[PDB]
């Protein structure tokens, strides 16, 4: 197995002038999360997830990062797509730091001009699909989206792919709530054909490992 | 001819990429009798031009230190020995509201006084965030980055000329972190990335066929 | 109290003036840098990354597929799969690319290149390729045995699923273009497609350099 | 006699310049310091 | 010391007039000017001498008025490298450009003074190329900082300095007068003689 | 013999950054390409020629200059001029680097003007004859033609002359077809004479020796 | 902030001033040098290289023909075949040379020169010249006597080929005349004309100075 | 110019009175041309 490293760094514990010492789990966080399986399908577009409000509903991690206030973690991510050996297509998986989705409209006034709902920016445990994947949803082509950490999964080579990524921001501490810090992007780039009588759609899991987590001003 | 030599590899750092002295905003100035405008302030963000902005929507983070020049003309063209008053505003201090306010004769707001017919103003602001580095994209829920930049004419009476200066702004120090693709599609807004999902330009011009050298 | 005199020069305003201005606060320090992963330090290290062309720029076709360059079974053999230049500050397939909105803003660029090619097929399915670099001042080969004279790699699809192709050397001031011909046919079994695609991609090398910057041309409005 | 040249920024008085002047009082020499007690240095000390 | 082609070339010399109106009706407003320096016939009688050169270049602007007084207007000289365009108004986008160095500097001023380095693709510049293929140093272009149009015709005058010059493979001096800027052609008919006449050939005229 | 080397410097290899290797033929290149014979007689002006474009149409060098991109090469000139002692004259043998032909005319405009056809500026393996050999065709007098690498060939003295000369160019490598580095004049500055009965024409003959070649750019 | 005064000479513009300036293009790498071969590093090297006179200046000649000394049979003996003058900056046979074209830019020369004769003839025609140069101060000399006397090299055509006369020296401050006279007679065999030429080239030398440069007067229009 | 491209000796009258040439290799089994 291949394993991309993102930016060429590990994850690692914050050497912050908190007399509080952030806590250290270490024990119920540090377990493989998988969240369900996608149906990927011939007239697919895409899939976009926002990692520090995706696992915000689910089990100790979600119950230790909605009762703090400070948060600091990287991800180990691993996506199975498993087809059969006379299905064919590619995705492309990719994480993106700080990924605005944009508004899609033809308005210039600044009230008037439409924005993306709270269920388009902060999906949760479910994803959201792209609208225009040919520009991220973002303006931005995904020709070149290969500047991001990102594998191919090509069904004719293998049906996996891993993606350590460590914490990406300015500031050591954020709020794991108000602040979504990156996104995963799996676009079918080439798209999905099989021959009658083939199942017609291809399931696509993922698998979140928390590793370093640190949290911080624990509250009610 | 045929370059066989190898170019110069300076050119292509992040440093000489962004440090060079360019336009970055137009402020105008009247002056007026009856309506009191008398100043005329100018908010700093370097996302005002499209020319900036795409090259700082390349990168994620960024730090820099900023050196403005300020070149002020008349309507028509000549520069008689008035004297003027630049401002600088800190974030979180308040905006002068009048001519003759107080936020003029504010200590802790730093001003430069300089005339018409002398060299053009030059100032050098240093980094003023209050996290490590900028960042133009925030993926979240939460005002003012840099500092407001205010103008008027030294006068206890009130001047008749109009002004227009020109703000050039260069950039020094700057480091960046985190690079993201060139966005191919037009602007809509200032403040939000919003393409149009209508009319979606390919970021290709089209040719007649795949099998050709068009 | 030195003497002094003043030499033409004085009192100007040179843009491009490596000169040092007096800070506005004094004694004001800023926030102490920490360590954000991924720094770049010259745009080199943006030129060398792998890009996917939009090769199929052509009309009629959508968003996303132009950039698959269509393969399938119906097409008799010894034709020509596709042609693409390289050339990536122009109008065309390298515009889609990094290296070439990179070396849009610099007036000179220098050095080789390197073209990706990768499969997006079926795992049962095989047949040969053949890719043909030509360089410049040879017009676009009408012949595979015209193409397999000049540079050229057999590509099957059986052993190898991506290969690359390496651009020698290309200069700024007909720039040679890359043809992908259909050296066997595309043989597929019963119960799968015989319709695939490739994906093409393209980046710089250690020898790529450039010179003389200037302001890019893709924006339209002021 | 040295060639120079007059740079923008001339001619301009900055607010918060750290530049020296020419003295009014040139030889004046003033009242020498005492020890008076309680020497604040910080407004750290004031806020503690 | 005196004989050294350093010597020989670099001297403070005129090369180029630039006339400016700023009109009305008629917006012309700029007037730019290339880069070259076979311009004037003095210096390209001494520019033909050699085959190859390599040289810096310190231009030197000074701005007269019609009459000849200096009022204290804000002007923008501009240079444009190989490969960028030229501007095409009084006020189009080329102005505004970041990476076209300009210098802001007044008629009441000392003259405008800069300098341009080595800019060609190739090892040193050559002015006789032999054999079949535009722009070698950079267009330079000036207008009158100011919102609305002044009311005055300015008239500049470029005065050209090398420095650091290198030659290479000297050729013999050009005594056929010229037709061209850009083409050394002489005429047939009319061949003017290297040698002005006398008497005889045994005389000491 | 007396051998006048050009600028005191002999022919060399490129010691460029291509990593494509120049090729070296070093067998089929360095023969003695000769020339036909110029029948120089008493109404004569000169001849002059352009090298790369010269042997472009001859054997194993003009195969592997115009099937090639890129060019770099010296060249020993070798020029006898057999005449008998009876005759007697003057011939200048002159190489001229970068030797652009002038047109000859009376007018300023620019697409008006008079300029040199194909002919004439690329003779070829025939050479072209002067129209006014007293400025070179080029507005340049012959009379200090001198400054160039150069011989006589005077009928009393000797017969023969010979010309080692290097890669004079600003860039190393140039193309073989659209550019001429430099030209052959030969001038009878003093004409020819001779009694009745004798041969009223003396043949001239040129041999060239390609040293230290170079190509580079293989293409159809 | 150090005092300082304004010295008479502020603000002017000198022409020949050796002064710096701002550069345009701040870490701007030009293109590296290579060996061209070829290069002047003075004028001096440009001086000393031989170059035909046109002596034959005088009027009834066409281009070429100009540059040829005529000599003949039917010219009876001890007579005067040419005579010229040894001035580089003046209007005559040193105008068409490389020597006087460059010292026409200067305003004061001095040093010897070298004025290197030729004789373009038959190989089976012998003869004698007397070459004679007459210092400055004196006129033209009337006489082969009056010439044997001053300075003088008997040449002939059998042994000799190309003779060379060197000039002591000359400053810019008549001038002195280099005569070339019939000393024997041009004899010559049958079957051969009796009709040939000299050509006339000249130099100057180690000990050649220039001082005080100035444009040329060459140039008719500006 | 055709026959400058093969085999040649550009042999003159003045200096050489007498050339010879070397014919590489000829077998038994058209068999070149001088």
């Amino acid at each position: 197995a291949n394993i991309v490293l993102a930016y060429g760094e590990w994850p690692e514990y914050c050497p912050a002038t908190a007399v509080d010492k952030p806590t250290r789990p270490d024990v119920s966080v540090n377990r493989f999360y998988t969240l369900d399986s996608k149906m990927w399908q011939e007239n697919s577009t895409g899939w976009y997830w926002k990692f520090p409000d995706v696992l915000n509903k689910t089990g100790v991690f979600g119950q230790n990062a909605q009762f703090h206030y400070l948060y600091r973690s990287g991800f180990c991510l691993h996506v199975q797509c498993n087809a059969s050996k006379f299905h064919q297509g590619a995705l492309l998986v990719a994480v993106i730091p700080e990924f605005v989705i944009a508004g899609r409209g033809s308005n210039t006034k600044p009230n008037e001009a439409p924005h993306p709902g709270f269920t388009t920016t902060f999906p949760g445990t479910t994803g959201a699909t792209f609208h225009d994947p040919y520009v991220l949803d973002s303006g931005v082509p995904l020709s070149q989206a290969l500047i991001y950490p990102h594998q191919w999964i090509n069904l004719r080579t293998n049906n996996c792919a891993t993606v350590i990524v460590p914490y990406i921001n300015a500031v050591p501490f954020d709020s794991a709530i108000n602040h979504s810090n990156f996104g995963l992007i799996v676009i079918p780039v080439s798209p999905l054909k099989y021959s009658s009588g083939a199942t017609t759609a291809i399931p696509i899991t993922i698998t979140i490992a928390p590793l370093n987590s640190e949290f911080g001003g624990l509250r009610q | 001819r045929c370059v066989v030599n190898r170019n110069g590899v300076l050119e292509t750092t992040i440093n000489h990429f962004f440090s060079r002295s360019g336009l970055v905003g137009v402020v105008n100035l009247t002056d007026g009798g009856t309506d009191t405008t008398g100043y005329a302030t100018w908010d700093i963000d370097i996302m005002g031009f499209v020319q900036l902005r795409r090259k700082c929507e390349m990168f994620t983070y960024m730090r820099f230190n900023a050196e403005f020049t300020f070149v002020t003309t008349t309507k028509n063209g000549e520069a008689r020995p008035y004297m003027l008053q630049y401002m600088y505003v800190p974030p979180g201090a308040p905006k002068p509201t009048g001519r003759d306010a107080f936020q003029w004769q504010t200590a802790t707001n730093p001003s430069v006084f300089v005339k018409l017919t002398d060299p053009p103003a030059q100032v050098s602001v240093p980094f003023m965030s209050p996290a490590s580095a900028y960042q133009w994209f925030y993926d979240g829920y939460p005002n003012n980055m840099m500092g407001t930049f205010a103008v008027r004419v030294v006068s206890r009476e009130a001047s008749q000329l109009k002004l227009q200066t020109r703000v050039y702004m260069k950039l020094k120090h700057v480091r960046a972190w985190v690079p993201r693709p060139i966005r191919s599609q037009p602007y809509l807004l200032k403040n939000f990335p919003n393409y149009d999902s209508s009319k979606i330009t390919n970021s290709a011009r089209d040719r007649s066929s795949i099998k050709q050298a068009n | 109290g030195i003497p002094a005199e003043l030499r033409p020069g004085t009192n100007q305003f040179l843009t491009t003036d490596d000169d040092t201005a007096a800070p506005i606060l004094p004694g004001f320090t800023p926030t102490p840098t920490i360590h954000i992963p991924g720094e770049v330090h010259s745009l080199l290290e943006l030129c060398r990354v792998e890009t996917i062309l939009e090769v199929n720029n052509t009309t009629e076709a959508t968003g996303l597929t132009r950039l698959l360059i269509p393969v399938s079974s119906q097409n008799k053999a010894d034709e020509l799969c596709a042609a693409f230049m390289v050339d990536p500050g122009r109008i065309g397939p390298w515009q889609s690319t990094l290296v070439g909105q990179i070396c849009r803003y610099y007036t000179q660029w220098s050095g080789s290149l390197k073209v990706t090619f990768m499969f997006t097929g079926s795992f049962m399915a095989t047949g040969k390729m053949l890719v043909a670099y030509s360089p410049p001042g040879s017009a676009q080969p009408a012949n595979r045995e015209t193409a397999m004279l000049g540079t050229h790699v057999i590509w099957d699809f059986g052993l190898q699923s991506s290969v690359s192709l390496v651009i020698p050397w290309i200069s700024n001031t007909t720039a040679g273009v890359v043809t992908l011909w259909y050296q066997t046919n595309y043989v597929v079994p019963p119960e799968t497609p015989g319709e695939a695609y490739i994906i093409a991609m393209g980046a710089a090398q250690d020898n790529f350099t450039l010179k003389i910057c200037k302001d890019t041309d893709e924006v339209t409005q002021q």
